[PDB]
RNA sequence: AGCAGAGUGGCGCAGCGGAAGCGUGCUGGGCCCAUAACCCAGAGGUCGAUGGAUCGAAACCAUCCUCUGCUACCA
């Protein structure tokens, strides 16, 4: 199954094939295949079987040695030992975040149900570099600081160039949780210090503690691609969903509830929400049938939803309840909150621009990413510490813990502030 | 032999001809909508405008409609014109001339065993079989292949008037070979947008009740195209007998998911 | 994968129940003192496979495969 989720964000052209493949051996994709533009721009999913021949290297299946494939120009050969079956130390599980800065408010959702991550750096542009920090800020915010920093593109980098660059982010980030996350510089043309790396997870990233006992929730983020194929139609014996389980070991046959729930018919204000019941077929993850669903993984529900609710990715962020779960579905919502004295997520070359962003306005729309979900809405009310928002799409609050708000800065919303619900 | 229920063409009627020749006064041509007799078209008579090029219009090896303008009954000589001819009288007379090519096909396998030493063999067979297959169904817009496509469908037909031997099974493995596979264009649009996850066992209850008061056992043709689009191909007639098992169980389906929650696509 | 088209005989488009169909091009001839325009003349040949009726099948009708067009998902 999965006991940890590691997350693989980071910045414009590192190459993200290369890497995932050399720690999960699963390939990230999605729609549109063709291929990528540039890195994954979609929330990727992939899980792993980590092991060890009693050494910090993890085997391939064929444990002998390893011939790599990456580039015709040398030969990348590693050796993690000799063969005679290898003990099996955890299944790991990833979460392939967007790297694109347009995409800012889905990789906030998908990385809101991590246990930890790996910040992918580039030396080939900017040293301070805009979305580093924009990512570092939003993990400490979260609940998290099992971070492991891995410099993924210096093949042809130079070496006062990458020395010039680990510095820099390291010294903006002052104030951000960084100096007991390592910094492994690799080669992702020759994949080289791998091996290491697989001492490095184990070692900053042990199993968090999970909460068996505790009611099931489930938050689910991605879509599934059932059904169409056959044989024996019409729409599907249901559909899948693609979820993190935060809390609770979730049973097969349980009973579960989606909870920001379907909108009453001609309703004339912004109330009545009613949640959507379905029963759970199968509790399946990484390629191996399992009748329990631990908390701490990514998992694939399949549940007895039908075909419209998964034909088209319409399941990100919503919180999914077993069975009349207690958490309230508000509409209009008591948002806490504090700003950021700088606009984050953006900064270039030249002082063009990354200030102090003015006051909010009554009657604008923001998006509030509370939990996984991303609901917009507008504020009625703004005083400092006191704005009461109205959402377009209402939200299941699971607990008080954190929000991310942001603003339309431009074409795309970027990062503000944050806070507490109410 | 003649292709044609009459042996000599009338006046004003639409034939064919196939060019044998190009003459200085016109065409002298070969009729095949008829017997291989002559008939001569004149130069003045062919279009209404210029003539740059003359093997860009007509030129031997042609089928050519046209309409006979006159005849001598007595003499034989059967004067043509290409002058009047309209696309849709075209599209009538190409129809009637590979109709009638494919009905002596079939009246030519009958000359096959019986004596054909002469030429006037398959004469003697066109005469007496194909007139009163014709002349009652001539006046509707029949031809020949009408009744003969009427007695596979249901044989009392050839059985009506005299049977031939050996015929019989040819006849039948010539129109149901070359008039079918057979076909039915009945698709069912069906659209429902369930709130339910009972919706898959109850679709199946639903696509098995497609035509009402027939077997459990009755195969037909599910077709899933998209999730919401549930086409089901219904039992194959002719699209004439089946429209009760299109109409009607379109109702089913829509009614019978409404009932396990919320609104759907009527 | 649902629907559509095709699987050259110079090119390009692929026409129908009679073995190149249309448009074009190339090459040659004719007209003219000459050119254009105009008029004629061409060319080794199941046209992806497996079958049936047939005198015969790119073309009459099926069973299969592949490439593409539109729609679009299993992977």
């Amino acid at each position: 199954q999965a006991t940890i989720n590691i997350g693989t964000i980071g910045h414009v052209a590192h190459g993200k094939s290369t890497v995932v493949k050399a720690i999960s051996g699963v390939h990230t994709v999605r729609f549109k295949n063709e291929l990528e533009r540039n890195i994954t721009i979609k929330l990727g999913y992939a899980n792993a079987k980590i092991y060890k021949l009693d050494d910090p290297s993890c085997p391939r299946p064929e444990c002998y040695r390893s011939c790599g494939s990456s580039t015709p120009d040398e030969f990348p050969t590693d050796i993690p030992g000799t063969k005679g079956n290898f003990k099996l130390v955890r299944h790991v599980s990833f979460v392939d975040c967007p790297g694109h800065d347009i995409l800012m408010a889905t990789m906030l959702n998908g990385a809101a149900v991590m246990d930890a991550a790996l910040l992918l750096i580039a030396g080939n542009e900017s040293c301070p570099q805009p979305q580093t920090s924009e990512h570092l800020a939003a993990i400490e915010i979260m609940k998290l600081k099992h971070i492991l920093i891995l410099q993924n593109k210096i093949d042809l980098v130079k070496e006062s160039q990458a020395k010039e660059q680990y510095e820099q982010i390291l010294a903006f980030v002052q104030g951000t949780v960084a100096e007991g996350a390592p910094i492994i510089p690799i080669s992702a043309q020759l994949k080289y210090n791998i091996e290491v790396v697989c001492e490095y997870i184990v070692k900053k990233i042990p199993v968090p503690p999970r909460d068996f006992t505790s009611e099931p929730r489930l938050i689910v983020i991605r879509s599934f691609d059932v059904n169409k194929p056959g044989c024996e139609v019409d729409d599907l014996k249901g559909g899948v969903a693609g979820g993190s389980i935060l809390k609770g070991v979730l049973k097969v046959g349980q009973e579960i509830e989606v909870r920001p729930g379907i909108v009453s018919k001609d309703s004339e204000g912004k109330l009545m929400c009613k949640p959507i019941f379905s029963k759970i077929v199968s509790l399946f993850a990484e390629h191996n049938d399992l009748q329990y669903a631990a908390p701490g993984g990514l998992i694939g529900v399949g549940t007895k939803i039908d075909p419209t609710l998964c034909r088209a990715d319409r399941m990100v962020g919503q919180v999914l309840g077993a069975v009349g779960a207690l958490p309230e579905i508000f509409t209009e919502l008591e948002i806490s909150y504090f700003l950021l004295r700088r606009l984050l997520g953006v900064r270039t070359e030249g002082d063009k621009k990354a200030a102090k962003v003015q006051k909010l306005s009554k009657n604008e729309v923001l998006m509030v990413n509370i939990g996984s979900l991303s609901t917009g809405g507008r504020v009625s009310a703004v005083k400092a510490d006191l704005g009461k928002i109205v959402l377009t799409n209402p939200v299941c609050t699971e607990v008080g813990e954190k929000i991310a708000l942001s603003r339309r800065v431009e074409k795309h919303w970027r990062l503000i502030g944050w806070g507490q619900i109410r | 032999c003649r292709f044609y229920q009459h042996k000599f063409p009338e006046v004003e009627d639409v034939v064919m001809v196939n060019v044998r020749s190009i003459a200085e006064m016109g065409a002298y041509v070969s009729l095949l909508e008829y017997n291989n007799i002559e008939g001569m078209i004149l130069l003045s008579e062919l279009s209404r405008r210029r003539i740059r090029s003359i093997n860009k219009l007509i030129r031997i090896g042609r089928n050519e409609c046209v309409v006979v303008i006159r005849v001598d009954k007595e003499k034989g000589y059967i004067d043509l014109s290409k002058r009047r001819v309209s696309p849709e009288e075209a599209i009538k007379c190409e129809d009637k001339f590979t109709k009638s090519k494919t009905v002596y096909s079939i009246l030519r396998h009958v000359a096959e065993v019986l004596e054909y030493t002469k030429d006037e063999q398959l004469e003697s067979l066109f005469q007496r079989t194909a007139w009163v297959f014709d002349d009652k169904y001539k006046r509707p817009g029949y031809g020949a292949y009408d009744a003969f496509k009427h007695a596979v469908s249901d044989p009392s037909i050839l059985d009506s008037l005299d049977l031939n031997e050996d015929e019989r099974e040819v006849l039948i493995n010539n129109i149901n070979r070359r008039l079918t596979p057979q076909a039915v264009k009945i698709r069912a649009d069906i659209e429902v947008a369930c709130y339910g996850y009972e919706g898959i066992d109850a679709v199946k209850e639903a696509l098995r009740a497609g035509l009402n008061c027939s077997t459990e056992t009755m195969p037909i043709k599910i077709n899933l195209i998209a999730p919401p689009r549930y086409v089901m191909t219904t039992t194959t007639l002719e699209r004439t007998e089946g429209l009760s098992v299109l109409n009607q169980a379109m109702a089913v389906i829509k009614e019978k998911i409404e009932e396990k929650r919320g609104v759907f696509n009527v």
